[PDB]
């Protein structure tokens, strides 16, 4: 298992030709943007994302990496698809693999957080209703006396 | 030698073919034997095109795209040509047995995961068939490696190799795994990481 | 009675329709505010403030080529942050700055990763002995029994800081990277050659004082890398604070004595605010409901006297900021 | 088999915090949907009806309607698909994961500008389509998979109250009394009908089975699919109309009022037919059921609520992939839902 | 009679909430009880099968095996017993209620320290016992009354996935691919038997029976004097291996010279992992991941007959009824559950 291919100790073993001529080599690399798509598709299909307005914007096919974008979820890969490249860009990291790590990581966290926060503005907005309910039926009341 | 040897297994271990399911398993053999070393996108699809040509030059058939050729014998008694999602319905249940008996690790399963333990098991089910993985961390390499490793019936002994560990504590794990693999016929597959060195 | 309760509740009438209003701004932007949380949690916890505004620069661009609606007055501290996690952390003795309040945020809303301690100045240790008071044991990768104070930790329960982090021992690989096994409702990991129980009340942190120190890239991509480097505004900050003490204590004392009551007594007001909406939604009323009224007027009125003194702190603040800047 | 009739009791009786307003039944497994004014959603197991499977706060004010489907395809997998309508305007589309015993928010449908009323599901091939009808009165068609509308159309001068689906066309009753046909996909009114006085409550098609009315008399009303409908409104009266054959992309006139039902004290709330029988709850508190053949008052189940009773549910006994089980649910306006099995 | 063979499609289609782990049937009545990943516990009458006639939801994890035993009590009242065995770490025992249909928990079994993963009931003259086996690898013996173990051995080095018991004998299955033969009162090992090269998923004994069957008739006197001579095994490799168990010294003590089996036959033909077996006269059965259900011929070693597709996800369980005893009818049915939350019922 090799994670840096041109680390002092790694190339040594993949340059070794004691293992270079048994071993079977896989280039597994890094992870491309069909794979991004697909992992960020099924963990971002449990969450509540569609429940507001969205119109569906008009952009370059090559900036969308999932299929034609019809709802907020696409938007989402993508927008997080994207960020995951301009970060491994500025950071300067060159050729070497990007471990996919951020962006499942980044996953989770908006998972876990996207639910928390529609729970809460939901039931904050139900106790708001009830408050203005219980309001105007004591006004009625009281105009009834 | 090796896509000869291939090519023979996956005969010997196959229903009755035909022409179009042999030029196909010779396709699958040659890109296992010669692509899986690739590293740019570039050069892979430089490789589909010469397959491509090389098919209609000597040989005059599907996709022969990498993600469209799954040969496997997981799923039936011989090694065939087999259905993605079929193979992705079986993986998924494996899977969750898996993590239920073993290690539990919260994996989702794509296409590219199919391919490579697809791949991994082709090595596993060889005769002095061995692994060099590479690519990036956290790219599920060893949970691939155990899990094909855990199908396949095999014994995983990772080294528990540490800080303040020298050539003798290696010596001894090497010396209990060979010892184990010849007086008691335990199957091992042994996991080496660069960290390991 | 009821006439008068009326007139009461109409404040709190009135800011029930500004929130009625606001909700369906509110749903339209928690998506986009929710990404923006969740990227600043997992990228931005190793760059410094720079970095951190060109990339929220970038997102935002991201965000809105693809038709993403957010808010336009976002901030992390507003969203992330409560009252109450703030005067704990504070009184916790963190640092007053807005960059260590950030940092603390992503330092302690991580359920999943490890985090990682980048701070030379060795604050963080302390700040969270306090924060976890007894339950905190010190360890070090460079002692001897390590293993076996670590093992006695996790088998108890105590929240563990292991510093010299760029000395990693991989014998703690499966800790980092949550590799359990789930045994009827028992959880077991294997440290060393046997395994242990994990408690559940067990935490762990790596300290390292150590900048351009080593991460092997097993123990990188697999913790949240957290900085804490002085900045502008904390040394301004200590330099004032410094001044003000060997100035004049009594200045120093009362300014520190109305901010912190000051910030209980926003926490109170908006406790009671709960409160109140939640007695309604909970149906005696008119009691319950007017002695509400009658603390929270004391509180406002409580508020409104204190702050008769931050005009003149404003002047001393405006009368030192040369020495800062030097 | 159809025969089943419910005893003089209910099997189960479930509490919840707040008035019911819509109940459905689950097409296979022993389990009831209860939705309440407080916009709360609820899933019990009907062998332990004292704490909720599931319970969610859908909406933020009351839920106004609801219905359940069954996926079916012929390629993917199947799932339960629940869909309410509240007074927040909006309408969120649930899906019951039966591995976990939960509720899972997919979408929601929005562009409705005031109170929605009814909901309607149903598949076509592969297509899942949705219905909604509010007090704008418009109607509008929804696809489950994109999410974004389809049809709409204003059928009635006053506000439609309850909508029904067959192929591809709806049949709506408003708050003025008269009930209309329209043809779905070109949004073509075909006929109308009228007759009663108060604003209508119900209305849905009566569907062929192998009966005096679910039976076609001629053979063009077969080639059509369909012949007959109820509705029932705050007349008291329940009414079995026909529908004209149109000028078959149809073209257009009256609805023959050819049964009329009465005996309810107050407004005939929901109606529910399973083969030969009719089953009707009002504000009477009762519950009737009806003989199709004779028109006469079968059997009552008195003071079954101490409020109105809101909504019956019944397994369809038309559809090849709903087995008709023997069994029905009951809403009510004091926060109680009766349930009667076997 | 004995030679029925189901026919090509079902005459029931049962739904429920979760996967199938477990299926049975009552031994008198037309029911079918259920078991599921979610540790519910159902009760189907088998003419009127779209609502069951009673639930419960005892044990807070899944349901992994359960068995059923109708009383024979010679000189009190006989009942039927429903024991079901989950990762909860405890064994629940049920009593049926026929006149009302209801469960009727009776008591708890703990002492186990992991996962149990299989449960047997049988009966002696006026005596029940109760056997189980665990993660821990231990087999354990239960009184039905007391409530109190009996026994407790370890004859493993894996966990224990399957038992079966007749008379005084246990033979078990491990994770392993071992099988081993204990003579239970005494708890000493007897006998081993080699040859998988997976895990052992079910082992049952093959008990004598009068008529000509292959395995079914004893070879020597001796044999006829000790009641049993094959065990049959199903494994992870898909096949299903029989085996001839060797004598013992008879409290019996092991020969050692003839302390291994000796695997007769081995059918192959599954395409995955094969999930249990079961034997009526002179047939097998047996179920795999492959979605399909076997029938062999135990004379010829050959497969009768295939039913493929029967579910549309892994088959789980079958279940059909002892013909062996005399006090339990063998009526013409059999049960299969799979993980497509479905079990189908074959009659007639
Ligand atoms: N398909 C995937 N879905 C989810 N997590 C994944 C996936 N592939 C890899 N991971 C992540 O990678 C880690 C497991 O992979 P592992 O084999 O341990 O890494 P490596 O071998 O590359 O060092 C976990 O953090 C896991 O979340």
């Amino acid at each position: 298992t090799i994670c840096d291919p041109t680390n002092n100790k790694s190339s040594a073993m993949i340059s070794s030709p004691a293992l270079f001529n048994r071993c079977i080599i896989n280039w597994m690399g890094d992870w491309d943007t069909k794979t991004m798509s697909q992992v960020a598709n099924n963990m971002v299909d449990v969450v509540p994302m569609e429940f507001t307005d969205f119109i569906v914007p008009e952009v370059n096919k090559e900036l969308v990496f999932t299929e034609p974008i019809q709802t907020i979820r696409d938007a989402v890969v993508n927008i997080l698809i994207h960020f995951d490249r301009n970060f491994y860009q500025k950071m300067k990291v060159g050729v070497n693999p990007r471990s996919p790590g951020y962006f499942i990581d980044g996953l989770r966290a908006l998972v876990k957080l996207v639910t928390a926060k529609y729970q809460d503005l939901q039931e904050n907005q139900r106790f708001v209703n009830v408050g203005l309910e219980k309001l105007n039926e004591s006004v009625l009341k009281v105009n009834e006396l | 030698t090796r896509l000869v040897r291939g090519v023979y297994t996956a005969i010997n271990t196959g229903p009755r073919q035909t022409l179009r399911s042999l030029i196909r398993l010779w396709a699958y053999e040659a890109w296992r034997i010669f692509a899986d070393r690739l590293v740019g996108v570039k050069e892979k699809n430089s490789f589909e095109q010469l397959l491509y040509e090389t098919v209609d030059k000597y040989l005059p058939l599907g996709n022969i795209s990498s993600t469209s050729l799954l040969f496997s014998g997981l799923l039936s008694l011989d090694f065939k040509e087999v259905n993605k999602t079929d193979l992705v319905n079986f993986i998924e249940e494996r899977f969750k047995t898996f993590c239920d008996e073993e290690l539990e690790v919260p994996m989702v399963i794509h296409e590219s995961m199919v391919d490579h333990i697809l791949r991994i098991d082709r090595a596993l089910k060889q005769v002095q068939g061995h692994m060099m993985l590479i690519g990036a961390s956290r790219t599920g390499k060893t949970i691939l490696t155990r899990f094909v490793a855990w199908l396949n019936g095999l014994k995983i002994v990772q080294p528990k190799i540490h800080r303040h560990s020298n050539l003798s504590d290696f010596d001894m794990i090497l010396k209990k795994a060979i010892s184990d693999c010849s007086l008691k016929e335990s199957r091992t597959c042994l996991i080496i990481d660069e960290s390991n060195i | 009675r009821s006439i008068s309760l009326v007139k009461s509740l109409t404040f709190e009438k009135e800011r029930w329709l500004n929130t009625t209003k606001q909700f369906s701004k509110t749903s339209q932007e928690l998506i986009g505010n929710c990404i923006i949380s969740s990227i600043y949690e997992t990228y931005f916890g190793h760059l410094n403030e720079r970095e951190r505004g060109d990339m929220l620069v970038i997102l935002k661009r991201l965000l809105g080529k693809f038709a993403v609606k957010y808010d336009v007055n976002y901030r992390f501290i507003d969203y992330l942050v409560t009252l109450d996690e703030k005067m704990k952390w504070l009184e916790c003795g963190l640092d007053k700055n807005d960059y260590f309040l950030e940092n603390m945020s992503i330092v302690m809303n991580s359920q999943d990763a490890v985090p990682f301690l980048l701070d030379p100045s060795s604050h963080m240790i302390t700040v969270i002995s306090n924060y976890y008071g007894n339950k905190t044991v010190l360890l070090s990768f460079l002692e001897e029994g390590f293993v076996k104070r670590l093992e006695n930790a996790v088998r108890f329960g105590s929240v563990v800081i292991i510093q010299d982090g760029e000395f990693f021992d991989p014998i703690i690989s499966r800790l980092i990277s949550r590799e359990f096994n789930h045994a009827g409702n028992r959880v077991t990991v294997e440290i060393g050659d046997h395994e242990v129980d994990v408690s559940g009340d067990f935490k762990l942190f790596i300290h390292s004082c150590d900048p351009s120190g080593d991460i092997p890239i097993f123990l990188r991509s697999r913790v949240r890398l957290v900085h804490f480097v002085t900045n502008k505004e904390s040394i301004e900050t200590r330099i004032f604070d410094i001044t003000l003490t060997e100035e004049n204590a009594e200045m120093q004392r009362k300014r520190e004595d109305l901010i912190k009551l000051n910030t209980e007594y926003r926490l109170k007001l908006k406790n009671l605010e709960k409160r109140l909406l939640e007695e309604l939604n909970n149906s005696e009323l008119m009691v319950t409901l007017n002695n509400l009224k009658k603390e929270a007027m004391n509180i406002e009125k409580k508020l409104s006297e204190s702050e008769e003194f931050f005009p003149q702190f404003d002047n001393l603040v405006e009368e030192y900021s040369i020495i800062g800047k030097h | 088999v159809l025969k089943w009739i419910p005893r003089n009791l209910p099997s189960c009786l479930i509490n919840v915090e707040s008035s019911v307003t819509s109940v459905k039944l689950h097409p296979n497994l022993p389990i009831v949907f209860v939705a309440t004014d407080h916009g709360k959603l609820y899933a019990f197991d009907l062998f332990n009806y004292t704490i909720p499977l599931a319970s969610l706060q859908s909406h933020t004010k009351a839920i106004t309607s609801m219905d359940v489907l069954f996926t079916n395809y012929t390629n993917k997998k199947n799932y339960l698909v629940i869909v309410t309508a509240s007074k927040d305007l909006q309408i969120h589309v649930f899906k019951w994961v039966s591995e976990e015993c939960k509720f899972q928010q997919i979408r929601s449908l929005l562009g409705h500008e005031h109170i929605v009323s009814a909901v309607k599901i149903w598949q076509k091939n592969n297509d899942v389509h949705i219905a909604s009808c509010s007090r704008d009165q418009t109607v509008k068609i929804w696809d489950f998979h994109n999410g974004w509308s389809l049809k709409t159309f204003q059928p009635h001068s006053q506000w439609v109250r309850s909508i029904d689906v067959l192929g591809d066309y709806i049949i709506s009753g408003s708050h003025d009394t008269t009930l209309r046909l329209t043809h779905w996909p070109s949004g073509n009114g075909l006929s109308v009908g009228t007759g009663h006085e108060f604003p209508i409550e119900k209305v849905k098609f009566i569907h062929f089975i192998e009966i005096r009315f679910r039976t076609p008399s001629t053979d063009r009303y077969k080639n059509w699919g369909m012949q007959y409908c109820v509705s029932a409104s705050r007349d008291r009266t329940i009414k079995i109309w026909e529908i004209p054959l149109p000028t078959l992309a149809p073209i257009p006139s009256n609805f023959r009022c050819v049964l009329t039902l009465k005996g309810h004290l107050s407004w005939v709330r929901d109606i529910s037919i399973r083969g030969q029988y009719l089953f009707s709850c009002a504000d009477d508190k009762s519950v009737r059921c009806w003989d199709l053949n004779t028109g006469q008052c079968l059997h009552v189940w008195e003071k079954l609520h101490t409020g109105f009773v809101n909504c019956l549910d019944l397994d369809v006994d038309f559809d090849s992939n709903v087995t008709p089980r023997q069994m029905m649910v009951t809403g009510g306006l004091d926060c109680k839902s009766n349930v009667f099995m076997r």
